[PDB]
């Protein structure tokens, strides 16, 4: 659970996205900028635990 | 005006490759 | 970054949104310039995702 | 005579979107 600097191959719901690294026989072919100054991210859409009404 | 709808509306060789080896 | 996704009324009620780039869950989609009508005698909404329906 | 060729030979980026959704 701590928070630091992470290197996965899916994106979590929540998170703050920084860069889509895609890397092949050890060198990296292309990188995307993920943050607000390049993309609008389009937000996850996150259920609430109870529904409307219960 | 025709050179910049052309810039705008078309698909960059860096971006077309860049989805096409992300899927 | 200031120009990204800005929508201008192109004529009547056809708007002009500019060209950007969106990531949804980490793909990035980029859409040209394009146009879209308004609702008349309406305040409607202009925004980028998808519908229940669609 | 560049222009116009470089309009029909080049993708739209909407036909470009459009087969990356397809795949």
């Amino acid at each position: 659970p701590a928070i630091a600097l992470r290197v996965s191959q899916t994106l979590p719901n929540v998170c703050i996205p920084l860069a889509r690294v895609i890397a092949a026989s050890g060198s990296v072919t292309s990188v995307t900028d993920l943050r607000d100054v390049s993309v609008d991210i389009l937000p996850p859409s996150i259920p609430d635990a109870v529904p409307v009404g219960s | 005006v025709v050179l910049d709808a052309l810039s705008s509306g078309k698909a960059d060789l860096s971006y077309v490759n860049t989805q096409l080896n992300s899927k | 970054w200031y120009n990204r996704f800005r929508v201008t009324v192109q004529s009547g009620l056809t708007l002009s949104v500019t060209q950007g780039s969106i990531s949804v869950s980490g793909n990035i989609i980029s859409f040209p310039p394009q146009t879209i009508n308004a609702i008349d005698n309406a305040n409607s909404f202009v925004w980028i995702g998808k519908t229940d329906a669609d």
